[PDB]
């Protein structure tokens, strides 16, 4: 922006977010790409079943006790046996019913809960810390935001210690990976999708976008390049060049794509 | 998941099991 | 320390005008920049709205190159609108 | 029509003062009432805050019976503070 | 399914009109303020009868 | 758009899609709404449960 | 657990499948940006659909 | 599953829940301190409720 | 079901039980409004507690 205003560059082509503060100093061409502030977290581990998950519902004590009870019933029968068979039947009945019920509770609980839906959920919990970049359009959005949820989030982020802000995107993503899912990274949908399609593919985007905005090509106010560039972006848009380009760089060569 | 380990609650049914087996031993004894 | 929106308005127009005076002939182009500077210097109840919005719009729509003085003299008395929204 | 926080202030002080004048000698009691009437007549960006809050406070703490004129003359220039919340 | 293409609506003004830049900046302000979002939610979803 | 070019109206506010052909004659504010061409069908009354 | 979940998902045929079947007819408005998009479209699927 | 739904909690939690659903209508007195509270309230939930 | 939902049991001994048992000792601050409240209270239970 500085290079454009002070005339050190004739044009600016980059993932530059369109903002009113920037639209005041520079001129933005119609948006060539769509994005929005989104949440990135670490994808939960699919399965770590073991053989121990079958012995999870019924306690180790219950298995030992049912074994000793079993051999106890056997040695009782070795030494009338009608009430023995009956009592053992009642016993194993209550036990299999208990196992079925407890396992049902396990699976039901496991299927019932979801970690995160939207941003509002992030605002409502102190368990998972979350943050943005040290600078840029997102931080400024949170700062300048009069909307309830975002206001609360901003208050939290600025007040929170240690600092939730990171210098680079790679640092933030790395922090998401190292934090075991205790850290959420707020970044524009584009970058989120791109990192999500790249190995190790341990990261994912949750919920919709907080806001809807776009990037754009910037030209100095009153420059001759503005209208040609704008009409050019329109041409590329209708021709589908932008779409094919995004698919080229983002999805198509995506390893996990 | 909230791991249960419900052994305390089932312990009672284990107790009525032991009681039943005890009465069983009693009947087995009075029989012979 | 209280801001007092009226003083904020007088200061706003004053800083906008004083800023636009530095750009001769480009006056109509830099209206938003100087308005940004004026909102910075005079402070704002709402960072988006700025110190005085109605004056900003008035200047943007009225001001033509080299027409600065008369345009500002016309626009400085205008209602600022809602300063919080 | 468009709202002007400055015009709102000037109108606010004027209407409060003009209101308190009928209540002369009981003036210190009716400050808030006249402030309500003035808030109604001159309008407000926030219904709770009123047209000018700082002036209201200044008057409330300063005004003594029959001391109205000097009190208003002292308080009318006072900063209104943020008329948002 | 998804969308075939990605485009947008807009407020149209005659070329070289004085209203153009004020209108544009206005749309940006309303956009960041979420006025557009809240309005869309107003007319589309809020009174939406299908849940 | 015609009313705009020929000066029968000062401004046009409507779900007017931004197109190059339109962008050549008039000026578009930054998009106040995002959309795209999509497919609308009849929702199935039931879903076959299956074996 | 399954019965306690009560989750119901509704599949979609999206855009690509629509070009591949003659069973379900489909159409657009008599004019406008959508029709013009299909008309001037150089993309395979959309071309087929327009034809 | 049925009995799990039976003992299941969260039928109603807060005021916010009334703001989040249009199925159940709700209201206050024609006048008095409550209506005025909702009227003059600048905090989100109550504002929405008032609207 | 009841294993899925679990539960919460909330015990209450309230104030009077403190008056009715010597097993659990209880006290207030060395000074302040609470101590003065217990001191000047003409109500039976609180009187006994103060004693
Ligand atoms: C900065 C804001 C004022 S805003 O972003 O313009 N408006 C907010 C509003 C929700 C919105 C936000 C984004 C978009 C949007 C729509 C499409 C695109 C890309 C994919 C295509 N570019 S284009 O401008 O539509 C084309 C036709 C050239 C990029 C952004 C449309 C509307
Ligand atoms: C990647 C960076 C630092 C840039 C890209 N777009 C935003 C911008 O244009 O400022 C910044 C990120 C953000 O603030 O979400
Ligand atoms: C509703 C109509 C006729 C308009 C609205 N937008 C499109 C446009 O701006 O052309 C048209 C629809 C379409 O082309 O399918
Ligand atoms: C019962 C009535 C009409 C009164 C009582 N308190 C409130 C008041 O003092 O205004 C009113 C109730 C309400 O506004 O919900
Ligand atoms: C902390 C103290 C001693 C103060 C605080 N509030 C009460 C007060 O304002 O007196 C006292 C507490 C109490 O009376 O139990």
């Amino acid at each position: 922006v500085g290079e454009l205003v002070y005339g050190k560059a004739d044009i600016a082509i980059a993932p530059l977010t369109i903002t009113l503060v920037r639209e005041e100093v520079i001129d933005f061409s119609k948006p060539f790409m769509s994005l929005g502030i989104s949440i990135m977290i670490k994808k939960p581990q699919k399965s770590k079943p073991g053989v121990f998950s079958f012995l999870d519902p019924l306690a180790y004590e219950i298995w030992m006790c049912i074994v000793f009870a079993y051999i106890g019933v056997s040695v009782v029968l070795f030494l009338s046996g009608r009430i023995v068979g009956g009592v053992w039947w009642f016993f194993t009945l209550i036990i299999i019913s208990s196992y079925t019920a407890n396992l049902a509770a396990f699976l039901t609980v496991e299927r019932m809960v979801s970690p995160i839906e939207s941003a509002e959920d992030l605002s409502k919990q102190t368990e998972i810390a979350y943050g943005t970049l040290d600078s840029g359009s997102t931080k400024e959005f949170f700062r300048r935001s009069k909307i309830a949820v975002f206001d609360k989030m901003w208050t939290y982020m600025r007040s929170a210690e240690p600092s939730v802000f990171v210098r680079t995107t790679a640092e933030g993503v790395a922090r998401v990976r190292k934090s075991k899912g205790k850290y959420a990274y707020l970044l524009e949908s584009t970058m989120n999708e791109y990192i999500e399609q790249r190995k190790p593919c341990d990261t994912m985007k949750v919920g919709g976008n907080l806001d809807s905005k776009g990037y754009g090509i910037a030209t100095p106010k009153g420059s001759s390049l503005g209208t040609p560039v704008n009409l050019a972006v329109l041409k590329l848009s209708e021709q589908g060049v932008l779409d094919k380009l995004k698919n080229k760089w983002w999805y198509d060569k995506g390893e996990c794509g | 998941k909230t791991s249960a380990l419900s052994l305390s609650n089932v312990a009672g049914v284990f107790y009525i099991l032991v009681g039943g087996l005890g009465l069983a031993m009693l009947v087995a004894l009075i029989e012979f | 320390g209280p801001a007092d929106c009226c003083r904020m308005k007088e200061c706003c127009t004053d800083r906008v005008n004083e800023c636009l005076q530095r750009y001769s002939g480009r006056e109509d182009k830099f209206v938003s920049f100087c308005y940004q500077e004026a909102t910075v210097t005079c402070g704002s109840f709402n960072e988006i709205v700025g110190c005085c919005y109605g004056y900003q719009m008035c200047m943007i729509r009225v001001v033509k190159p080299n027409s600065l003085s008369g345009a500002h003299e016309a626009c400085k008395t205008v209602s600022c609108g809602n300063p919080c929204a």
